RNA sequence: AGUCGUGCGUCUAGGAGAGGGAACCCACU
């Protein structure tokens, strides 16, 4: 009778920002990025890419509740390294890897007659 | 009533082969497993979706309306 | 405005009129679906 | 060594609801009773008309 | 309400579903098993009642 | 799924899993309270009501 | 170089391949986007004008929704919620009409092919019902008896499987890695012998069997993921994976754009 | 091996709401 709006899971609500970045006082140079209308798909990949970087120290993604399509990513890097720059670099690396994988798959499919 | 359009577990379309399944069972007198394998159902989800279905639509159509 | 359960023939009877089918003695007298537009979704 | 009579099949002792239970012996008796009680509340086609 | 701990104050959390949701642990004092158990929620209607529920 | 609870696939739920049709029938009669007086099946028009 | 794809086999609606030099998280995200984030076309709205079948309007509408529809040119199509239209304009929706009725003593079977496209597709091969059975009839929809008239209209919108499973372009997406227990990710449950109880996986032949002499490799990480993608029929498996990769890349780009804007 | 019987139909565009007790039976935690 009051089931959640299914489309609302992946659609931003009125007056809602896609990303909300706030500082974290638990540790120095730590930030919390709340992703709205997102699932484990992007959070896990972004966190895995972040952990692959030596400069990045801590990168953890948490889903508060399955009901709400939203998660929070805590990122802490070394001194003098802005976490937003690290996230941007991780996203760029993910895009490059995805493009390379797409090109390889297309080449393999073209090579195969079937 | 009618065979489900897609498998509940995976979502594979299984409604196309219900008539083929019945024809194989009757025309070729093949066993359930062999007919299902020939139709192209590997995962047991679709196997039980097709095998366990009951054609109540025909029984409902038996009535005049 | 109405149909017979067996004959399935339209009657279009009015008020202060018998509710029995004209073709047969059966008087179930089912009613046809509303003419108003109806929409449904697979969700 | 006499056995003047014999059962056609023991499983027939079960009732309409109990017979629906797969492997009733493999299950505990209170669970079988609960299943028999609950089967009356299962939603399904009761008649074709 | 077999025992004293069968009626306890909880902080409301609005959720978009038609079922009450409670912590796993509080099932033990309530003797709940989520097999169709139906529970009751009573909303206080005064500051006195709210304070008493929160503190007692 | 603790305490015997279960987790059901949303995709299966919306794909035709355990969907049900509920039919409820209401019956009405023009039972006569006094000869020459009977109820009438008509849409009220707010007049004299 | 990056990650490379080794297609072990390919088919009309089933492709089995291997991904190498890729992280487990990336493969899992690719699978998730391919199963959920790929746009697809499916019947969304059903308008009933004259229905008298034994079935119910909601039941038949739900059955129609699950009917696959051609979505090769789905990218060209735009979401209805996006374009400024009154309701289901030709630029954001596909309109089909279903008409049928029985006769003296022959039951009328309604299939996918019975659906007739009524809207203007502007030369786009999108919305055509998918037919794969040898007979070519399609997906059985319902059965009509003498005097049972079925007459309805179907409007299909662009959407993703997340909103409803009917938009799912892939039925089963098998994903495996580490056939031999090299990474100790799984502790096989055994009663007499672990190897005997658990049969060797098919992919095991593609990796060297472990040798008891060498010690456990603690530096090893998940790699060489065997992925088999099966398509319902709306989109071919190759296009399915391509669109999944495109959707994931677009989501990452949107995240980057939001970060830059904020 | 070079030709042939058979059929069809005639008129259509103007503002607002409020209410059943007892008994019996089934069933849930
Ligand atoms: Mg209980
Ligand atoms: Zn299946
Ligand atoms: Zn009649
Ligand atoms: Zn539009």
């Amino acid at each position: 009778m009051n089931a959640p709006d299914r489309f609302e899971l992946f659609l931003l609500g009125e007056g809602e920002s896609k990303l909300k970045i706030d500082p974290d006082t638990k540790a120095p140079n730590a930030v919390v990025i709340t992703f709205e209308k997102e699932d484990h798909t992007l959070g896990n990949l972004i966190r895995a890419e972040l952990l692959n970087d030596r400069k990045v120290l801590f990168a953890a993604y948490k889903v508060e509740h399955p009901f709400f399509a939203r998660f929070k990513l805590r990122i802490q890097t070394t001194e003098g390294y802005d976490p937003k720059d690290a996230l941007k670099n991780a996203c760029n690396s993910i895009i490059n890897k995805l493009g390379a994988l797409k090109t390889n798959f297309e080449t393999e499919w073209n090579l195969q007659t079937l | 009533m009618i065979v489900p359009v897609r498998c509940f577990s995976c979502g594979k379309v299984v409604g196309d082969k219900w008539e083929s399944y019945l024809n194989l069972l009757q025309e070729d007198e093949l066993d359930e497993g062999t007919a299902l394998s020939r139709l192209g159902l590997k995962r047991y989800c679709c196997r039980r979706m097709i095998l366990t279905h009951v054609d109540l639509i025909e029984k409902f159509l038996r009535y005049n309306p | 405005k109405y149909i017979c359960a067996e004959c399935s023939s339209k009657l279009s009877l009015s008020r202060t009129d018998a509710v029995r089918c004209k073709d047969c003695g059966h008087r179930i007298l089912l009613k046809a679906r509303t003419k108003r537009l109806v929409q449904f979704e697979a969700r | 060594t006499t056995f003047t009579h014999c059962e056609i099949h023991p499983s027939m002792i079960l009732g309409v609801a109990a017979s629906i239970i797969p492997f009733p012996d493999h299950n505990q008796s209170p669970r079988n009773t609960y299943q028999s009680a609950m089967g009356k509340q299962a939603m399904g086609v009761f008649l074709t008309n | 309400s077999l025992h004293k701990m069968s009626m306890m104050a909880h902080r409301v959390k609005v959720i978009p579903y038609s079922t009450f949701r409670l912590n796993l642990s509080v099932t033990s004092p309530y003797n709940a098993d989520f097999d169709g158990d139906e529970m009751n929620l009573h909303v206080p209607q005064s500051e006195e009642t709210r304070a008493e529920l929160s503190q007692l | 799924n603790q305490e015997d609870s279960m987790i059901m696939n949303q995709s299966s739920i919306d794909r035709g899993l355990f969907r049900s049709l509920f039919f409820r029938s209401y019956m009405d009669q023009e039972k006569k309270y006094g000869m020459s007086i009977t109820e009438t099946f008509e849409k009220p028009q707010r007049t004299n009501t | 170089e990056g990650p490379q794809v080794k297609i072990r086999e390919a088919s009309k609606d089933n492709v089995d391949f291997i991904l190498s030099n890729v992280d487990l998280a990336m493969a899992n995200s690719l699978r998730r986007v391919m199963i959920a984030e790929i746009p697809t076309l499916a019947i969304d709205s059903v308008e009933v004008e004259t229905n008298t079948t034994v079935l119910a309007d909601e039941f038949i509408a739900h059955r129609l929704g699950l009917i696959p529809l051609q979505s090769m040119d789905i990218e060209q199509l735009e979401y209805s919620r996006d374009c400024f239209c009154e309701d289901h304009c030709d630029k954001c929706s596909v309109v089909l009409t279903l008409q049928a009725f029985g006769e003296s003593e022959s039951t009328t079977n309604v299939y996918s092919k019975d659906l007739v496209i009524v809207s203007n597709l502007m030369g786009r091969n999108i919305g055509h019902p998918i037919i794969q059975d040898k007979e070519g009839n399609g997906v059985l929809i319902c059965k009509l008896r003498k005097g049972q008239e079925l007459k309805l209209t179907c409007v299909a919108k662009k959407g993703i499987a997340k909103e409803h499973a009917k938009w799912g372009p892939a039925a089963a997406i098998e994903f495996e890695y580490d056939p031999w227990n090299k990474l100790k990710h799984t502790d096989y449950w055994y009663e007499q012998d672990s190897a005997k109880e658990w049969p060797q996986s098919k992919n095991c032949e593609y990796e060297d069997p472990p040798n008891e002499g060498d010690p456990f490799d603690y530096k090893a990480q998940a790699d060489t993921f065997y992925m088999n993608v099966e398509s319902v029929g709306s989109i071919p498996v190759d296009q399915v994976v391509v669109r999944g990769i495109d959707t994931l890349q677009k989501k990452v780009a949107s995240i980057l754009l939001a970060l830059t804007q904020m």
